[PDB]
């Protein structure tokens, strides 16, 4: 197998002689062939922030990434890196990584206080923002990088193990392991023989595992987009016995419903990066799947559990409108999702933007409110048993109040005397 | 509810 | 490749227009074609409890899971599921799960508490017995799947690590993974019998969790392995405990059978609870014959030696006490696992432990004796540290003392020394 | 792939009618095609401490272990095992291990405490010095077997992802892997010496564990593999500490002979116990020389 | 006992 | 070794 290099949402050149070297939420960073040279450009989004400069590539850089301080570019086959910062503060540096025989470097990545070069070897360097390096680590061959403050998101590839993830953090001292090689399930691409004259066989050729970006979230959960366009989300990485990657997003399945339930084959979802529960991303019209020149303005999708059926959503709409029924059950499932990441994170790193413990609070709100959507229609069934349940899963003690009140005005005296128990058990577990 | 009108026209 | 959808112990059509969906210790599932649709059937082993009921089948369904509460169905095309209760006071619910292009239903799984969807991209949804979704999780391609109680016994498969498992626990709060997509070392298959390994490419004839609540599995090569230790990482290793082909060959009186064939259905402690098949093909069928009984032996008796014993198969009791001895020690280091951990869960562990540590040191002092029978001091020294009971350590030093072993005697008595001494910490 | 029976540092026939069963720091067991049986031979290097033997095989033994008690044979197909203690004080011991249709014992092992058995369907089963079985267990194809006191280094071969190894310690409390069918970083082998890589085709040459308990292993490229640091899964690493093309390079003025080879037996802490071999095939014939020791 | 009757008819 | 080779 061949590493080909990689950046967090990058393009190929394809049939033009520019491409994308990466992509986020920060901005975007351009290469067009220039007779021998390269042009690099360096845009970004928020336009009153940072000014938008380009240079002179005399090198042909492959690998960049991108954050809110700088920006990092890599050769994959001379193993050149420069990050240039921003700001004027401190001064562009240039090293040169070592590469052995055919040792290419896959995937770079850079924070506001660490720099991260991964190899196709499994050599893991790693500097701080001035260019110190840190201890040089031997692991599984690196086919993409992506970083965030001090902590790192490594996906490796093997012959044997195949796709591997590792999540750690950059201390100090030395690195930490926060899981080490885990099984990554993100789905390969399907290339066919008919792929062999499509128009998009030129992305898998120069992105072969089909990663289109992979990023920290904005709370600072590991996420992915591989090539079936469906968001991974890591859940519970702190706790290894109980880590989970949680699909939390199928763009596909959006844009049919926003297409009224019509299949279309030119829209493509590029990922920036996700903002609590919202995609910033890049919507592509055209035959290729990447985005090209110009740019489009970002746009915001916000994340659905995976739980609608196209067929159930044709027969409710005869936009595709969704029954309540039906939407309560996925606005449930995604606020259980969001509500349990965002209080791991407050439970181990505090907060990070001051409004957290606001969010968290309409977050279990929503949780409840729609889960006694739920309950409702439960009652309304007569189904004592499945409402029971769900009133079970119910946090706030007020929550359990609008319960008995729904279960008075459904005239089921059985179940409100069931849901009074709750009140009294978890009344008696709080003493105990 | 921006996006959804940003679907509509590059549909249309 | 292709994934197919599987169910335990199912059966194929073959030439008929009937098969089997699922089958198991609760009773089984059978599905006939009728012209346009199908016709399911759930019957009962213990007919006293439930009743055998039909109802006509208007989306083919492929995929089936039975329990003691109810039964699941489920399409592995359309992803259309139902959960009918065995009982009428509960109501049958019908959930549809989305599926992507190309992705499959593979297995489905349903205890009391819980009710289990595999496809074949990976997509692991998980529901209450009422359809109230728990949360949606991607993992490798599931193959096959089953589950006990709040625990679920996965199957994976890729291009890569092939065939892996993963061993986890839905708890009220979050998941808990006990093992994550660890090695299966099953054996894959390697004809009459095209028919049902086009229908099942894995060779997976069953798996389910023994009665003691272990993970067991029986490939093509009809060996039932049981997961031992699966509680602590480290020391997990699949243990093949029951090696069917071989007892219907001593059983048979040593002679190569070419129409008897094993279906398991589960693990009673010691018994496996199977259906004996007579015929051409390897899998049941209608109608289905009574339930069989076949006591696990430890994999250590050889053809060779069988048939010289002989001139049923008369099995020596020098070679018998010795698969006796493993087998109560495989059982006895097992169900203390299960009470350590876990405690009871049908009212009869600790009285089976009791007996089951009775009938490991019993067989375990045939052995001393033969050794000391054939003045084998060395070895019998060492089978008297493999004992348990203190009373079998006194009952080795008489049976030395029969054997006019003196040197022997004072070394056991060492150990009772050693036994004792510790006991004064 | 063909399944073929390993011992540690084991020759093939070749074109005479006999060859090595196997051969490490301890000895050298050899066995001879005779009328109809065979005969086979244990010799040690330490003369002064183990008394030289030799027996006649009516069942013609194709694997063999070696350590510093007593002598594992066992034959691949008729599934049959046999340990002899070096001290007559201590009684031979036979018993048949169980085999399947087409399963063959693919590798065998013994210490001091315990005596290991390996099949080509995954079959793992321990037993002790006296033959008391302990555990029967169920793992990936077995293809090459090795032990030290109570630890056990296994190589397995799976149709996927190809070799892979094992290291467990089969502790009087319970089995305990620290390894579990982790990569194998050998290199596969690519002729006059044809007759040997179908004897071997995995083209391990040796295997064994150090002095100070660390898995080895000596492929077709010649070059000592040292795993270091297992006890935590993290540092585990594989070092090639010796490339023995290199060595025999240096000391022949600069020259590339092409004449020698080496043997591995066992590696004592900074020496690398071996046999250096003259002539056109690389495995050594009889009579063997004396060892040679290879520093690291 | 039972099923080594079930293999004894079965058998022949 | 030295002389092992040597006279090799």
């Amino acid at each position: 197998f061949r590493y080909m290099p990689f950046s967090p949402a990058g393009t190929p050149f394809g049939f033009t002689d520019r491409r994308y070297l990466t992509m986020n939420e920060v901005g975007y960073v351009s290469t067009v062939k220039n007779s021998e040279q390269y042009s690099i450009t360096v845009s970004f989004f928020d336009v009153g922030r940072f000014r938008e400069y380009h240079f002179e590539d005399l090198f042909g850089y492959d690998l960049c990434f991108l954050n809110e301080k700088g920006t990092l570019f890599g050769q994959s086959k001379t193993g050149q890196i420069q990050y240039r910062p921003h700001d004027s503060i401190h001064s562009n540096w240039t090293k040169i990584i070592p590469l052995q025989a055919g040792e290419r470097i896959t995937s770079v990545a850079a924070t506001p206080v660490r720099v991260i070069v991964g190899t196709s070897l499994g050599y893991f360097r790693s500097f701080n923002q001035f260019g110190v390096p840190f201890a040089v680590e031997k692991t599984s061959p690196i086919v993409a990088l992506t970083a965030q403050n001090y902590r790192v998101f490594s996906v490796h590839y093997s012959q044997f193990h195949g796709l591997s993830y590792s999540l750690s953090e950059l201390g100090t001292s030395s690195k930490r392991y926060y899981k080490r090689e885990c099984p990554l399930p993100m789905s390969l691409p399907n290339i066919n023989s008919d792929m062999k004259k499509d128009a998009n066989l030129d992305y898998y050729n120069f992105n072969p595992m089909g990663i289109k970006s992979l990023f920290f979230s904005s709370y600072g959960d590991p996420c992915i987009f591989g090539s079936d366009n469906t968001l991974l989300l890591l859940s519970k990485w702190r706790s290894p016995e109980e880590s989970k990657w949680l699909p939390i997003l199928d763009s596909n399945m959006e844009i049919w419903k926003m297409s009224g339930g019509k299949e279309t084959t030119d829209i493509h979802v590029w990922p920036l990066a996700l903002a609590y529960d919202t995609l910033n991303c890049i919507l592509v019209k055209g035959k290729h799947i990447w985005p090209e020149f110009p740019l489009p303005l970002p746009s915001e999708m916000e994340i659905r559990m995976p739980v609608f059926v196209k067929s159930k959503l044709l027969e409710e709409n005869k936009e595709i409108q969704i029954p309540v029924s039906m939407a309560a059950e996925e606005e449930y499932l995604r606020s259980k999702v969001l509500s349990e990441l965002l209080t791991d994170t407050l439970e181990n790193d505090g907060e990070m933007y001051g409004n957290e413990n606001e969010v968290l609070a309409a977050l279990n709100g929503a949780y409840d409110k729609a889960l006694l959507r739920l309950f409702a229609s439960a009652c309304s069934d007569q189904n004592v048993e499945k409402a029971l349940s769900l009133a079970h899963e119910l946090k706030q003690d007020r929550a359990l109040t609008a319960a008995v009140k729904i279960s008075e005005r459904a005239e089921l005296p059985s179940l409100v005397k069931k849901i009074n128990n709750i009140r009294e058990a978890r009344y008696e577990q709080q003493l105990k | 509810v921006k996006i959804q009108e940003t679907i509509r026209k590059l549909n249309r």
